[PDB]
RNA sequence: GUGAAGAGUUUCU
């Protein structure tokens, strides 16, 4: 159907037509509050496939976010400490900007779950998300199995603790031997407890 | 237990064996190991001769199980087998001889040290030295490589 | 000192194991390549903040480096290496 | 198949077997549909700036010149060298 | 981003 069109289509960053659209949206979207409502996804194959659905309580919200390192919030540059650590200005967040497009999109709609986001935009200013949410107190997704499971209060504000896609990625889980340090903490301590058995 | 231990043999000494000129300061040689360079030096070099400096090559991700390779001599291979086989076979005529398969008793590798006696003998072993074989060979028995 | 260009010395090599004719050289050091481990190591080190990570001479002195004689068998393209005392001035032939 | 652990074929000699197909191995052929579609696609979307560049470096016979541009733009040489075979076949799909 | 001259299939003022 359309959907495979759309998908391959969007494949085209560097077309005419993806060119040219790509300009006036970002155009449009500078115009408007930093976080705003969308009426409707930007791209509706994509977000099928990040798991929205064209059914009451789910929400799309748009947010750009300043694209860039992060700088050390320090009074003049002055560190207070050893030189290793004197840095200031090429520094880097270890979330990425998607995270906080929905971190700060999650805080605007405190009565939903975050699903998911992706991309949309961006030009040397900014970068444009759209943040997929849902409603867990509409009886739609209440009584929807497929959706159903984010009703339970373990999924609260799962963007902040990194169960989103993005957030997943930022906290580097996998499998296998390239993410060894794991949930890092979690991982940290089974490495740093001494195990004192009754020898006994 | 605390009873017996020196230190219910000190109260009353006012320094604890510690001695009054040198005392029991601190770390006056500093912390750990720290120092065999310089002046730890003459207890390194005299104690632990080879600490410092590299040697070799390096080999990244190391994993030992495809190195695995136990070691059994000749002289032991005859213990392997249970005592009934061995009165069986050990030193009788008999038109079969017995099987000994090393790597089910966990080794990888026959090796020559020792005597075998003059009974013919089947030895199953992934490896073999070449003195374990002609030795072997020479009780009249055979090596058979396995996997 | 005055060296000359030329000596005839016990050959190492495999197929030259006697005396034979050398040309003499001075040994210079190679210059220092940038995919060596220790300079990868060190480059890696480097990176980011913290400043000089490891020491840096800062003094010279002690400008007689001893002489090293580079032997080179006529025919056989052997190398050699022969070492001198110090000195301050060299001279081939 | 000597069944020693050393040497070519080494190992234990069992009762080789065919195994079943996976599915998931499948991944990576060209189905029609898709084909059908990124013919579409590639209709209504142009060349990307960089595909015509080298495009051009290959009209005009600069061969190594289109690999490093290529090379360049993609990361890999393998990539490159599949973009240079893909423009290449587009470029003679219009001879 | 969009257009005009000039320079020994191109991008520089
Ligand atoms: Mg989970
Ligand atoms: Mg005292
Ligand atoms: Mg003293
Ligand atoms: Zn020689």
């Amino acid at each position: 159907g359309a959907y495979k069109y759309l998908e391959e289509l969007a494949k085209k960053k560097q077309s005419d037509v993806n060119l040219f659209l790509s300009r006036v949206r970002a155009w449009e979207y500078r115009q408007m509050n930093v976080i705003h409502r969308a009426s409707r996804p930007s791209r509706p194959d994509k977000a099928r496939r990040l798991g929205y659905k064209a059914k009451q309580g789910y929400v799309i919200y748009r947010i750009r976010v300043r694209r860039g390192g992060r700088k050390r919030p320090v009074p003049k540059g002055q560190t207070y400490g050893k030189p290793v650590h004197q840095g200031v200005n090429h520094l880097k967040y270890q979330r990425s900007a998607r995270c906080t497009a929905e971190e700060r999109v999650g805080r605007y709609c405190s009565n939903l779950r975050v699903l998911n986001s992706y991309w949309v935009n961006q030009d040397a200013t900014y970068k444009f998300f759209e943040v997929i949410l849902v409603d867990p107190s509409h009886k739609a997704i209440r009584r929807d199995p497929r959706i159903n499971w984010i009703v339970n209060p373990v999924h609260k504000h799962r963007e902040s603790r990194g169960l989103t896609s993005i957030g997943k990625k930022s906290r580097g889980i996998g499998k296998g031997h390239r993410y060894n340090n794991s949930p890092q903490h979690a991982t940290w301590l089974r490495h740093n407890t001494l195990s004192l058995r009754r020898y006994r | 237990p605390t009873h017996t231990s020196k230190t219910r043999k000190l109260r009353g000494h006012v320094s604890a064996g510690h001695g009054r000129i040198g005392k029991h300061r601190k770390h006056p040689g500093g912390r750990g190991k720290a120092g065999g360079l310089q002046h730890l030096r003459s207890h390194f070099d005299k104690y632990h001769p080879g600490y410092f400096g590299k040697v070799g090559m390096r080999r990244f991700h190391l994993m030992k199980n495809p190195l695995w390779r136990p070691t059994v001599n000749l002289d032991r291979l005859w213990t392997l087998v249970p005592n009934e086989t061995r009165e069986k076979y050990l030193g009788k005529n008999t038109e079969v001889a017995p099987v000994i398969n090393v790597l089910q008793s966990g080794y990888g590798k026959v090796l020559g040290k020792g005597r075998l006696p003059d009974t013919p003998v089947i030895i199953q072993t992934r490896y073999v030295s070449r003195r374990a074989e002609e030795k072997i060979k020479q009780a009249g028995g055979v090596v058979e490589l396995i996997a | 000192v005055n060296i000359p260009k030329t000596r005839k010395t016990y050959c190492p090599g495999k197929n030259c194991r006697k005396h034979t004719v050398h040309r003499v050289t001075q040994y210079k050091k190679g210059p220092d390549s940038k995919l060596a481990q220790g300079k990868r190591r060190y480059d890696r080190k480097q990176s980011g903040f913290g400043g000089q990570t490891k020491p840096v001479f800062h003094k010279k002195a002690k400008v007689t480096k001893k002489v090293v004689l580079r032997l080179e068998c006529v025919s056989c393209k052997y190398k050699n290496q022969l070492v001198l005392k110090r000195c301050k001035h060299f001279e081939l032939g | 198949a000597p069944g020693l652990v050393v040497g070519l074929n080494k190992g234990k000699t069992l009762t080789k077997r065919q195994l079943p197909e996976r599915p998931s191995r499948r991944k990576g052929h060209l189905s029609k549909r898709t084909a059908f579609v990124r013919s579409i696609v590639r209709e209504v979307a142009g060349f990307a700036p960089y595909e015509r560049r080298v495009m051009e470096l290959i009209r005009n016979s600069q061969d190594k010149r289109a690999r490093k541009l290529a090379k360049k733009r993609l990361g890999t040489l393998k990539r490159a060298k599949g973009k240079i075979e893909e423009l290449t076949s587009v470029i003679q799909s219009s001879r």
